[PDB]
């Protein structure tokens, strides 16, 4: 991901006001919701059938903390996604075999998702910034 | 295939976007254009700045053309004819376009309507704006 | 939105497909389990072996589905109703799961059938597959 | 793309018995037929409205036989597919702004003629090894 230096810095402040225990979650909830077919791979979580369910789930919110944290770990190394997603690339595909698809489908959930929280801060210019960000991040996984 | 369900979902949250949806749609397209830059070659003779009358008069059509769909829920194929021939015979648009599209109109709709933006409604838009992009690509 | 040919090119197509309908729904089952294995994933209780008769069984049961699904082509919700509810709500099937079955489908009735396969007899499958694929994916 | 030899060599003995300047503009033909909105890139090749039309085409024919020959490049050069497409991927992306799901459309149209061609010849692990080429190129092709 190659971004200018005022998107990275617009980048930066608005991950820093990011709640991750709460958007991390609620994102993954969200993916699961709008994807149902992404329940496949979640169904030792437990109870997802009802939207409310799925975003009432610990397990969910605990995961979604765990998505984010690997998300904030590509906004710290964005010359080095590949080498950072390195390890997850290959769980996700050799273990998981998860299509890659699902990973900009998941981008694109967490986008939305900010744009849900920021309202207006969440200006196009930054869309189009954290949009590039995740099709990064996507690609470096999808490696 | 919709369901009743998101039918009425949909339904709904468009009802309570209301008169918002020319500038809610001259957003989404200024959106589309500025995170997807190749979407900007469908529009060689636009001028697509910020603030741009023709991207707002473009908007309000788009915004327009949402709204007799929501409208014509059940009877897409032939409410939206028209714009099908024009996308699909004419224009030539590639439905990754129309993905993305769909994607900013979900962008602007989370911005703009946060307590409407359930997980629920934003499944519930997400399907329709699929059906609707189907439609348009299709020839038929 | 299936075009009226593309409807007639699809019928005459698997009409002349007839009887052998079983042979080529095993032979396409086949074909996309050995070019994408990922979808071996969705059947860990079958023999996925050459010469199967669990693969024989289910590609002649999913080529009888099909022929319903011709005989039904414009009320395909309704028809293909239980196999939606099966493919979307029990077993939640990736969609590129169904473009690839689709594929495989397609070479076999290219390698099967080439004087049938015209190039409108292709457009007029990949569009009718594509229809059958959004119904049973699709959850209503 | 990585091949085990028994792939690889039956994918150069099909090769060997392909008539490129049939096949080539077949493929391109077919895949302008079954996803229309593939001519906008071709406009400028003349009448493209009917079948018949496209399959009849001189300038469709001969940038199959281009399209055709770049496939057999890179097919000769399966382990450096990245080095081999690099000023077509350049060409594709910065000058004719075409999808990378529109390279795996015309790789699966071209398989898609290879089986209509050779029929029982073509076989499923023939195939499935094809298929992985094809993968390859559009892999190459969209970097
Ligand atoms: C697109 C960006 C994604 C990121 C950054 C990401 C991140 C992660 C991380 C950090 C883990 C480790 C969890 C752990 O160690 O406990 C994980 C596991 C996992 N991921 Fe993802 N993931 C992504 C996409 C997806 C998608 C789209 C799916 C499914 C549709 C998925 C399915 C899974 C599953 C099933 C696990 C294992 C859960 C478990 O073991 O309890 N991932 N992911
Ligand atoms: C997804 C939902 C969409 C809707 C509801 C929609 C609706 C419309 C409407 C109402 C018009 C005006 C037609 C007229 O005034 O005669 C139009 C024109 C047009 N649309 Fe769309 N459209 C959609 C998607 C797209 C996308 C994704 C693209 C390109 C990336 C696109 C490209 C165009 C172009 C180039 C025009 C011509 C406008 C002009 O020349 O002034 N459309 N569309
Ligand atoms: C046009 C596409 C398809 C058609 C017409 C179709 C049709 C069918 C039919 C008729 C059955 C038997 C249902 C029954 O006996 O009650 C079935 C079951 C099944 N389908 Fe499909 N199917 C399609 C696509 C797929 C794909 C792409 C996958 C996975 C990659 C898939 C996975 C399954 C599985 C796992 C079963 C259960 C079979 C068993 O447990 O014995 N289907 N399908
Ligand atoms: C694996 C996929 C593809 C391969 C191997 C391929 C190969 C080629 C080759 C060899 C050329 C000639 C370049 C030159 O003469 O300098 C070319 C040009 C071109 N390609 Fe492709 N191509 C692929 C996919 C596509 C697709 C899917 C489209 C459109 C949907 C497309 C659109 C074009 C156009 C418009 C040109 C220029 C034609 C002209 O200048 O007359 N390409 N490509």
């Amino acid at each position: 991901v190659h971004l200018t230096p005022e998107e990275k810095s617009a980048v930066t402040a608005l991950w820093g006001k990011v709640n991750v225990d709460e958007v991390g979650g609620e994102a993954l909830g969200r993916l699961l919701v709008v994807y149902p077919w992404t329940q496949r791979f979640f169904e030792s979580f437990g109870d997802l059938s009802t939207p409310d369910a799925v975003m009432g789930n610990p397990k969910v919110k605990a995961h979604g903390k765990k998505v984010l944290g690997a998300f904030s770990d590509g906004l710290a190394h964005l010359d080095n996604l590949k080498g950072t997603f390195a390890t997850l690339s290959e769980l996700h595909c050799d273990k998981l075999h998860v299509d890659p698809e699902n990973f900009r489908l998941l981008g694109n959930v967490l986008v939305c998702v900010l744009a849900h929280h920021f309202g207006k801060e969440f200006t196009p210019p930054v869309q189009a910034a954290y949009q590039k960000v995740v099709a990064g991040v996507a690609n470096a996984l999808a490696h | 295939v919709l369901s009743p369900a998101d039918k009425t979902n949909v339904k709904a949250a468009w009802g309570k976007v209301g008169a918002h949806a020319g500038e809610y749609g001259a957003e989404a397209l200024e959106r589309m254009f500025l995170s997807f830059p190749t979407t900007k070659t469908y529009f060689p003779h636009f001028d697509l700045s910020h603030g741009s009358a023709q991207v707002k008069g473009h908007g309000k059509k788009v915004a327009d053309a949402l709204t007799n769909a929501v409208a014509h829920v059940d009877d897409m194929p032939n409410a939206l004819s028209a714009l099908s021939d024009l996308h699909a015979h004419k224009l030539r648009v590639d439905p990754v376009n129309f993905k993305l599209l769909s994607h900013c109109l979900l962008v602007t709709l989370a911005a703009h309507l946060p307590a409407e933006f359930t997980p629920a409604v934003h499944a519930s838009l997400d399907k329709f704006l699929a059906s609707v992009s189907t439609v348009l690509t299709s020839k038929y």
